């Protein structure tokens, strides 16, 4: 079964450096030319580098030039990719692509790519508050200023399920931001105790807001 | 025994046309083509005669599309590209 | 420069769609087709203008002339809503476009939820006002806030929609002090959608 598997991504600080691995399965590994591609948050594909079957051609965007170093080893069925100087532009999920053909710039298999978050920012737990309205009502949770992502949002510890939703995380500054809401019915609150529960895994951090009509 | 040998008769056979980087374009040779080579149908042979030389009485412009593969640049390029392959209808010994 | 895209594309099921990619002399080169769902790998779909690799549907077709490539879904179903990009190794720096987000019809118009500064965060000096967007149908939504009704543009955080199966959902935040919370009558959260505009509003008056 062919196959390509992508390592190596992790957090890193602005000027840092990190190796990029893919390993290849299935096939004649050294016969074939390979790419990376990355994407952005949000945003859409972008060539990185490519690499000949033998190593002999390398081939850079212009937006990575003289900071990153494309190389294969074929005796290991091993493609790698060597970033330094990294920017915080340089944020992505970095994918690992075969090119079937030497005269072919069409990309066959993908693995099913690495995330690399570079950024100055320091792990900082959220700062959470209750959100409360101004037959259901809707209530909220703003969790404000973490870092790194993810967070964890639950309700009621996990008893609260149908009508939760966890809106997507905005950028802030250097650090993320999220809202989530549930829909409970009107006669369950504030009869009955609502609480947000929030773990930031990164910063080992947990805490519960109980929302209080105010 | 040996076997007397025949003479390689004045008429049309299929051979192997490179694509050569020359031809086409003539910016610089660093430069791919795919496929490398085509079959094309060409004159050749003897003529009994002396004086004589085998020649095409008439030819025929066949063009193909074949790909660019430019190697020296930024990134690789695969462009297409239209080659005129001559091919030979009909052979004769002409007197020279 | 930039291989062109229209950046969504809205179809009716069973009807075909048509995504366009423009670029510079572009059928002088091999135009590629890749369709990405969110959290996946991208798929070709088509290579070399116009060939299906082998596991793609019939329904799939493309062609490239003079300075355009059309990917051609004939029969569009649920299952071919995904983000479409096509791709060539040209003269100009982009190998990729900048991909059309196929969305199948009907629309749905964005539903408003809007959150006022908590008392927690006002103790803090500060007002995060929240805009929860959902149920919304193609993808591209714009946010704009409003303090009173003149036009706010400072403190304003809109985050990128995601797909919460059929539907598209995201979040707007407008961060004030407290001071510039209790200052203004009122405070609206405006979206526009299709061309439609949505609004809600919070007042620091109760």
């Amino acid at each position: 079964e062919v196959q390509l598997v992508e390592s190596g991504g992790g957090l890193v600080q602005p000027g840092g450096s990190l190796r990029l691995s893919c390993a290849a399965s299935g096939f004649t590994f050294s016969s074939y030319a390979m790419s990376w591609v990355r994407q952005a948050p949000g945003k859409g594909l972008e060539w990185v580098s490519y690499i000949s079957d033998d190593g002999s051609l390398k081939y850079y965007a212009d937006s990575v030039k003289g900071r990153f170093t494309i190389s294969r080893d074929n005796s290991k069925n091993t493609l790698y990719l060597q970033m330094n100087s990294l920017r915080a532009e340089d944020t992505a999920v970095y994918y690992c692509a075969r090119h079937p053909y030497w005269y072919g710039g069409q990309l066959d298999l993908w693995g099913q790519g690495t995330l690399v978050t570079v950024s100055s920012a320091k792990t900082t737990p959220p700062s959470v508050y209750p959100l409360a309205p101004g037959s259901m009502v809707t209530l909220g949770c703003l969790v404000k200023g973490y870092f790194p992502e993810p967070v964890t949002v639950t309700w009621n510890s996990g008893s609260l399920s149908s009508g939760v939703h966890t809106f997507p995380a905005v950028l802030q500054s250097d650090l993320y931001t999220l809202s989530s809401s549930v829909t409970v019915p009107s006669s369950t609150w504030p009869s009955e105790t609502v609480t947000c529960n929030v773990a930031h895994p990164a910063s080992s951090t947990k805490v519960d807001k109980k929302i209080v009509p105010r | 025994i040996a076997e007397p040998a025949m003479i390689a008769e004045c008429k049309t056979r299929t051979e192997v046309f490179e694509i050569s980087r020359r031809l086409i374009d003539r910016t610089n040779a660093n430069f791919l083509v795919w496929p490398p080579c085509v079959e094309v149908q060409r004159c050749s042979g003897c003529c009994n005669n002396r004086n004589v030389q085998c020649r095409p009485t008439q030819v025929q412009l066949r063009p193909v599309q074949v790909r660019k593969i430019e190697i020296v640049r930024k990134k690789p390029i695969f462009k297409k590209a239209t080659v005129t392959l001559e091919d030979h209808l009909a052979c004769k010994c002409e007197t020279v | 420069y930039e291989l062109t895209q229209p950046p969504s594309v809205s179809v009716a099921p069973g009807q075909t769609a048509r995504i366009s990619c423009s670029g510079d002399s572009l059928g002088s080169y091999f135009v590629h087709w890749y369709q990405q769902k969110p959290g996946q790998a991208p798929v070709l779909v088509i290579y070399d203008d116009s060939n299906r690799p082998s596991g793609i549907p019939e329904r799939f077709s493309g062609s490239n002339s003079g300075n355009t490539a059309t990917l051609t879904i004939s029969g569009t179903q649920a299952e071919d809503e995904a983000d479409y990009y096509c791709s060539a190794f040209t003269h100009n720096s982009d190998v990729f476009g900048g991909g059309t987000k196929l969305t199948v019809l009907p629309k749905s118009t964005p539903t408003l939820t809007v959150f006022p500064p908590s008392s927690e965060e006002l103790k803090e000096n500060k007002a995060t006002l929240v805009c929860l967007i959902s149920n919304f149908s193609p993808s591209g939504v714009t946010v704009a806030w409003k303090a009173n009704g003149t036009p706010i543009t400072q403190g304003v955080d809109t985050s990128n929609p995601t797909k919460e199966g059929n539907k598209f959902m995201a979040s707007s935040f407008l961060h004030l002090t407290s001071d510039q919370w209790r200052s203004h009558n009122s405070f609206t959260c405006q979206v526009t959608h299709e061309g439609d505009t949505v609004e809600k509003s919070l007042s620091p008056a109760e």
